[PDB]
RNA sequence: AUUAGCAGUUUCGGGGGCGUAAUGCUCUCAGCUGAUUCUCAAACUCUGAACAUUUUUGGUAAGCAGAACUGGCGAUGUGGGUUGAACCAAAUAUUGGGAUAAGACGUCUAACAUUCACUAAUAGAUACCACAAAAGGUGUUAGUUCAUUAAGACAGCAGGACGGUGGCCAUGGAAGUCGGUAUCCGCUAAGGAGUGUGUAACAACUCACCUGCCAAAUGGACUAGCCCUGAAAAUGGAUGA
RNA sequence: CGCUCAUAGCGACGCUGCUUUUUGAUCCUUCGAUGUCGGCUCUUCUUAUCAUUGUGAAGCAGAAUUCACAAAGUGUUGGAUU
């Protein structure tokens, strides 16, 4: 298994900022959740990794 | 504020010809011809003689402002896919299970067999003016190339969001179809 | 407006115009990709007979210099308009300095948007090529040709000069690869004078 | 537990202290007032960073001690103890009632319901009004990004909206920073510890110069 | 009702340091005294005004209970608020003409034109009145203040990111990157005894800061208009449609 | 708290609301009369969703489970005691 393959893999679903309202996958350099269920709201955390 | 004028400009190459008649570009290249409507915009599209093709907007705000750089870039896609037309590339990535990739001309369409050793076999037809075709040089991964950029990336896309795994833990499996290059030429 | 915030110019500019009029033959380097570390080893051969000065664009503050100087910053050679340049000022060796200026080079692998000097040669033929990394130059755009029995494209005559970027997929063959063809570092473009061009040639050696 | 605060919250009542009339009422939540170094004298700390109020109502001291706690720990954990001083300038002197019935569920048969309705006296409560400070800092200067994000801590803790100023004197007292500037260095300034004692011009009857040898 | 110190006493009541031991010198530390300092009250006062709205007590509250002035409903319709006991206009003999009042003027519905912004939500639309809050938004409009820049700005793309040194300590191992403490230098335009990822610790990638292309405005912390999230209830559904 | 980690999940000390499925509070209608508990039966409505459908998060490796969204279309039991 290449490396680039699981990070290439990585950066379409698993390298996400994910709301904090909205459990929703916005792009790695977000500031805001872009639907109106979270308020547009500025409060987002990183996807969790594995180990 | 609504500022008074906010134009762009947009360098037509020599090879390729625009025929717009009101808010309808319209390329011509040597490759192919493509076109699209911009209706939805108080913009006047307007062609400087042969190399120019100025879009404009008198007194608009911002949703006004905002499209005409919008609209002129889609121009641009237009023009670059008529002089040299896009070619995405596309790999395979799998933990165990080597993903089966069928592909016909009639539609151009693909079919991706033995992805996660589901046997639902997952033929998906591609937009209207794009062909595919695997790599036999570099393993495991299939290039795309097209006309449009429009027609071309979302057909790449319509392929990697059907080869998701499901009911599982997306941050492990990570099997799948995805975009890897983007190129021109 | 200008002269504030950190890491000031007005403390940098006592170096920039005062100790700019007090040489003789100076020469116009090129720094794009010279480091710290080879930085370190030429600017203590330097640092006994000169100084390694320059302001960075900054240098258009040598204008009110030029009253009875008349030195140029834009009529010269080599414009000032597309490239970096660290200057090399001499007070004691004006004249044996491109000898340890142009040694202490290192010949190592480029990467993607560097400034690609004049002497870059692609890492080709049996002896620059594995079998096992040829799948990574099979994904590009170009096809291959079978030549003395490699998938490979042979490309050893120089393409591509100071001002041109290089590609991205191309850095991966100079950096996983063993070839470091060329040995660089410090550039010699100009050999100034305080006023006029002393030598309008250019000498690597 | 506590009845919900929105009972309690806006001041409709006549004031109504502990006295020789209410006598048997809890004590407030809010113990302790000034905290931070408190020996500092008033060169030290020159900023003046205060929370005031923009609506009137009834701040409970149980609110009062938890934006307390709040604006301590924020600060004791980052630039520790001593790098402050507040007080708190608000005090909870008016004391809630309430009139308590069962919540039994054959509730007729026991309570008087609304017959002698006088309320007992639960917790205390502090009425302030609109644009009174009821926390105060003193710091240094060097500290004015910290101790306002300990007072945006602390405002909510309280019912609405609060208002974080830096205030244009120097620290608890009464003159701005370049007047204060200007009464220690022409030296009619003293050091009562936390707190000035200007040198007026009414005791110069006779003699002020005890108060000369002594001056900041 | 009541918070905090500073000073005096300070030897004292207790702790101790100090001359070798003590009402002997000084420090928190108690306490007495003085000049300060924070909040102060229906049953405090030096001073001290001018059903509905307002003043107002009990109650968590009520379309609850009780008062005070005034105006009403009861007694009283009419025009308006879709509707309505109290609200607004305005009081009633029977009528005609005119101008009005509150209220309105797309249609129901008698009555309009011109003009400047804001709202892009299925929102919003006559006070009483038929609700909505804290907290939020890189939604947009207006605004306040501070900072950056032709000594080349933010952003993009790239080059550098070195030594002493792997700083002291601590330990299988801890070397920039698990921690307690310091934080200076050479060389320069620019280096944290390191903003991070990882490792037997490294290595390797990375951020601080500088510099290259570039060409002109850039960044922040607030303010408050409208709007959006907050915002869930039973027949079908109500800015009156 | 969650080994580290405030916010996967929680969340004290406080604060801001909603609901009318609890019980109060009140006494506005009804005392020349509204038949008052429960169950059986049957229909419809609500969403504050238990399952099912589609999705997104997790301290989601698989399995199991937990949080949320669009979701009220379709289900949501047999019994011992009272």
């Amino acid at each position: 298994i290449e490396p680039s393959l699981v990070i290439l893999a990585r950066k379409y679903k698993c390298d996400k900022m994910i709301c904090r309202k909205c459990y929703a996958r916005l792009h790695p350099r977000a500031v805001n959740c872009r639907k109106k269920k979270c308020g547009h709201s500025n409060n987002l955390r990183p996807k969790k990794k594995l180990l | 504020m609504k500022v008074i004028n906010s134009s762009r400009k947009v360098q037509i190459p020599e090879n390729v010809t625009v025929d717009v008649k009101g808010r309808s570009v319209k390329v011509t290249g040597p490759r192919g011809t493509l076109s699209k409507s911009f209706d939805h915009a108080s913009v006047d599209i307007n062609l400087v003689g042969k190399k120019e093709l100025t879009v404009d907007l008198w007194f608009g705000n911002r949703k006004q402002i905002a499209c005409i750089k919008t609209i002129t870039s889609i121009i641009e896609n237009m023009i670059t896919g008529v002089t040299k037309g896009y070619e995405y590339k596309m790999r395979f990535v799998y933990a165990h299970f080597p993903i089966n990739v069928a592909v016909t001309d009639g539609g151009r369409v693909v079919e991706i067999r033995n992805f996660f050793g589901e046997k639902i076999v997952r033929r998906i037809e591609l937009l209207d003016g794009i062909t595919c075709y695997r790599n036999e040089k570099a393993k495991d991964e299939i290039v795309l190339t097209g006309n449009s950029l429009e027609l071309l990336s979302q057909s790449c896309a319509t392929i990697q969001l059907r080869s998701a795994i499901k009911y599982k833990d997306v941050r492990k499996f990570l099997d799948g179809i995805y975009v890897s290059e983007r190129n021109v030429l | 407006m200008s002269g504030a915030g950190s890491k000031r110019k007005n403390v940098f500019i006592e170096k920039a115009t005062k100790l700019f009029t007090t040489y003789d033959k100076m020469i116009v380097a090129e720094a794009d990709f010279v480091g710290s570390s080879q930085l370190q080893k030429i600017r203590k051969s330097i640092r006994g007979i000169g100084a390694v000065l320059m302001g960075k664009k900054t240098m258009i503050r040598k204008v009110i210099r030029d009253l009875a100087d008349s030195k140029p910053e834009l009529d010269a050679l080599n414009t000032y308009l597309k490239q970096n340049t660290c200057i090399i000022f001499c007070k004691d060796n004006i004249a044996e300095v491109k000898r340890v200026i142009n040694t202490q080079r290192v010949g190592a692998p480029a990467k993607a948007g560097v400034f690609a000097p004049n002497d870059v040669i692609i890492p080709a033929g049996p002896t620059g090529m594995e079998p096992t990394q040829t799948s990574f130059l099979q994904d590009l755009k170009i096809a291959t040709k079978i030549n003395r029995g490699q998938i490979d494209i042979v490309n050893e005559v120089h393409i591509i000069k100071t001002g041109q970027k290089v590609g991205a997929s191309e850095a991966t063959l100079l950096q996983k690869l063993n070839i470091k063809p060329f040995t660089y570092g410090l550039e010699p473009k100009i050999i100034y004078d305080a006023g006029a061009c002393y030598s309008p040639s250019i000498s690597e050696e | 537990g506590r009845r919900p605060a929105r009972c309690y919250r806006y001041c409709k009542n006549k004031p109504y202290i502990k006295s020789r009339y209410c006598r048997g009422v809890p004590d407030a939540k809010i113990r302790i007032f000034d905290l931070g170094r408190k020996k500092a004298s008033t060169d030290e700390f020159p900023l003046c960073v205060h929370l005031i109020s923009l609506e009137k109502e009834q701040l409970s001291s149980e609110a009062i001690e938890a934006g307390r706690i709040s604006c301590n720990k924020y600060i004791s954990k980052t630039g520790g103890k001593d790098s402050f001083h507040m007080r708190v300038r608000v005090h909870p002197w008016h004391v809630l009632r309430i009139n308590k019935m069962l919540s039994c569920a054959g509730a007729d048969r026991l309570q008087t319901g609304m017959r002698g309705a006088f309320g007992k006296p639960m917790g205390t409560v502090a009425r302030v009004n609109i644009g009174q400070i009821i926390f105060s800092i003193r710091t240094r200067d060097n500290m004015l990004a910290n101790v306002v994000e300990a007072l945006r801590r602390s405002s909510y803790k309280f019912p609405g909206r609060q208002k974080i100023v830096v205030s244009k004197k120097w620290g608890f007292t009464a003159y701005n920073r370049e007047a204060y500037q200007k009464l220690k260095a022409d030296g009619r300034l003293m050091n009562d510890g936390a707190n000035v004692k200007v040198i007026t011009n009414h005791g110069t009857l006779a003699q002020y110069a005890k108060d000369i040898a002594a001056a900041n």
